[PDB]
């Protein structure tokens, strides 16, 4: 559907967030309990109404996030915390790691949607990569543009889109920029604009060769048993040996389990079961390596290069060199710990679950350091990480040589102690 | 996901090989033929989806029966 | 008996393409025809809704009775 | 050593039902195949803690009646 | 952690109250409608059934769907 | 983080003791019938497979009529 | 958020192993719903594996004997 | 009372003699042709190894 | 909050038994309630991945025949 004109929709994404709409105490709060919509995030993580939210709004303030449009899209779906990814104590801390991932979106570019998973790419009625660019910063824009795809595919390719539909290899979705502009104004999100913003980055990272996929479950099973035989001092119990002892007779038959819904459960597990002479010789032959392109030229291949120089196997087959077992994941750099399984060399650990922390301790040079997602303060990544060496650091900038920073090479950066720390998902030591 | 709920018991099945019979599946010990790719790729998200050549096709149905 | 905590067993069904029969579901051996999108939405929350095509349809009547 | 249970032992199969359109009839549900009304906020609240709470609207409740039972 | 054990209590139920007039601590055990009389037994019983919350009101319509 | 494992001993029921003044000591419900424990050896052995939960003396007649 | 992991037997054996470490009957153990006496501790070794070895005393034994006829 | 519905295992003999592929699919042994049939039940069931001389002894059991 | 289930797929309880002392009556197992003689090694190891191998001693053996059955 397309309710809207196109300079209507254009005008919806150009208003920065920021902008409240004047509607910041009560009056957004009561429309939230109403909506409902808003249903499963008001029953899981039990939050006290209105008093309460009045206690959440300015931790959206805090973070410059509008209170207005960041609960319009809580009641858009739910859920399954507040928004969309998939887990995380409470839903204080939840709404935080939602509001650091829109910090890590809006300043970083993304090429825009136009249909990809179930084939038939849209015709374009162009414009929709010349308006996205035109968008400046932190705008309402450049959260939702790289997100929803059913959207930009209904406004700026509408002529396609009503000619077909179509079941599941044409168009099946809706628009959600109208049941968002629909919602929003049950506030005026087009003549507010008219009558924002005029302010001032490019995303980083890509995907390592991978034979995947052909059996996840066998990545799961290895996954609980390791985790069962890591935590073997509780059970050593007649309960506890029939836990340990549960992988012989299989299977572990999940029909849905995608690569991303593993993924979602490997790294669960490894939150569970986790709470320099031999770099030295290598790192005076690593130094002369830097303004050279090693792999590849991405980011895993200098960090396989400088892996199967010290321990003897590499991450990119590129390197090749002998490859690391395959345990979990694999495509993204977040995280390489992960995957890959360094029990057969020597391994560090330090595993970051989403917020946060840094732990500038847990530095040791030269470890093999892991970025979220979407960082974005630093690096600005997106949808697989970035990956790189430690080089040196004090208690106020931190040295690191890493490859593929918009386009490679081996690359010897300097960025702050604080900012960077930020950015960590795991770490690697020798 | 939650597969237990879904009250079907049985699997979908297709050849790779050079003579194809399409899509067909074993629902709640019934053989059906299917017919559109809508049909496959939503029970492929409650049963699984396993490669039996045609040949083998007529062995697996006195075991199904 | 004996299965789960709704105590319901079953799938939602609807065609996304050209001739459309709404939403329909299975509910412990029972065909019904979905008449609101609120009742779609609860049911969705117990029950997986998967997509079968309008041809498909009458073949999964028999497997599912 | 304690013998820990999972509970998931509630003894109770169904669901809770209601509508948030025009005409309501209120908080309904079925307890073990057997279908109740429920007057006060209190039992909802209790019941959603071992059964599930789903959206049934009011011309739909006739055909969900037929398949329970 | 916390390994749990499926069917090894024997007992299947809850325990029910009202925080609201009030009727005490009472419990369905396997079918069965009981009174507790003393907290440590309510305390006890919480570690194997779960302790819901049920209206003096609503009561008398659980009993027929219980029985 | 939690894991479910089968009842693979064929014993359905749990211990009960009380804490307070009067005491009847340790007795157990084994699959439907109820037994009065002697030793606490036969006490150790049996919370290692059914659950030791508290049940005060006067709650004891109640427990009875819904475990028969 | 919290994940379960349901696990499934496949031994088709359930009971438990009984002994005493006071002053003896030796090992014994109720193997699906029947009474049997253990020999040798390679049988009782064994045992242990699939089914819980637990501490009965001979005073007691009677007691359980009613139980799990 | 199981999910995809088929309870069994496939079996083989790596030996001198062997008669192919075998399986067990809901108390019924089949024979399969084709190493596409293989590949596809090893998704579902699991595919072990019985010696040719010990198969009869297995028939007697899964009957 | 997802839940991971390990079910028994194989369509086989029981176990493998076998001793270590002097007298040996060689590899013997239990397929679902069915006593079956174990021939070759190949069969052995086969039936280890889907069933437990267990320690039952030559004297042992009679009295687990009458539990079994």
């Amino acid at each position: 559907s397309k309710k809207y004109t196109q300079q209507q929709y254009e005008k919806y994404l150009a208003q920065p967030a920021n902008n409240t709409f004047g509607l910041s105490p009560q009056q957004v709060a009561d429309w939230f309990m109403g909506q409902a919509g808003a249903r499963p995030v008001i029953n899981s993580y039990g939050v006290n109404a209105s008093n309460l939210v009045s206690t959440y709004i300015p931790k959206m303030q805090e973070y410059g996030v509008s209170y207005t449009l960041f609960l319009m899209y809580t009641v858009f779906e739910g859920g399954g915390n507040w928004i969309n990814h998939y887990m995380y104590s409470n839903g204080l801390e939840c709404l935080e790691h939602d509001l650091q991932y829109i910090h890590g979106v809006w300043e970083t570019y993304f090429p825009p949607a136009l249909s990809a998973p179930e084939c038939y790419p849209a015709t374009e009625d162009g414009a929709l990569d010349r308006f996205y660019q035109s968008l400046p910063g932190r705008t309402w824009g450049d959260v939702m543009i790289p997100s929803t795809m059913a959207g930009n595919a209904w406004v700026w390719a509408y002529n396609y889109c009503v000619n077909n539909q179509g079941a599941a290899p044409l168009v099946y979705f809706g628009n959600p920029y109208d049941s968002q502009i629909d919602s929003l104004l049950a506030a005026d999100p087009f003549t507010g604009g008219s009558i924002g913003d005029g302010k001032n980055s490019v995303g980083t990272g890509n995907a390592t060769v991978s034979a995947s996929s052909e059996a996840n479950r066998e990545k799961l099973k290895k996954a609980l048993t390791d985790l069962f035989n890591n935590n073997l001092e509780h059970l050593s119990e007649f309960y506890g040996n029939q836990v340990l002892n549960a992988m012989k007779y299989g299977t572990i038959l999940k029909c849905d389990l995608t690569d991303d819904g593993l993924n979602a459960i490997l790294q669960l597990i490894a939150d569970v079961n986790l709470q320099s002479d031999r770099v030295a010789a290598n790192l005076a032959n690593a130094q002369a390596q830097v303004g050279k392109y090693i792999g590849d030229g991405q980011c895993y291949a200098w960090v396989g290069w400088w892996s199967a120089r010290v321990c003897g196997y590499s991450i990119s087959y590129s390197t090749g060199d002998p490859m690391l077992p395959l345990i979990g994941d694999g495509m993204n750099a977040h995280s390489i710990h992960l995957g890959w399984d360094w029990s057969i060399a020597n391994t560090g650990i330090v595993n970051y679950p989403v917020g946060t922390v840094g732990r500038k301790e847990d530095l040791r040079v030269g470890a093999i350091w892991c970025a979220t997602a979407f960082s974005g303060a630093p690096f600005y990544t997106g949808q697989y990480g970035h990956t790189g060496i430690i080089e040196s650091w004090s208690d106020t900038t931190v040295t690191v040589l890493e490859q593929n920073i918009l386009g490679s090479p081996v690359i010897r950066s300097t960025y702050d102690l604080n900012t960077f720390l930020s950015t960590l998902t795991g770490l690697i030591t020798f | 996901n939650v597969e237990n709920v879904s009250g079907v018991q049985g699997f979908l099945f297709h050849t790779d090989g050079k003579e194809s019979y399409g899509y067909r599946a074993f629902i709640n010990g019934v053989e059906i033929g299917i017919k559109d790719i809508e049909t496959v790729q939503g029970f492929q998200q409650i049963i699984p989806s396993i490669n039996i050549s045609k040949s083998d096709v007529e062995a697996i149905r006195k075991a199904m029966k």
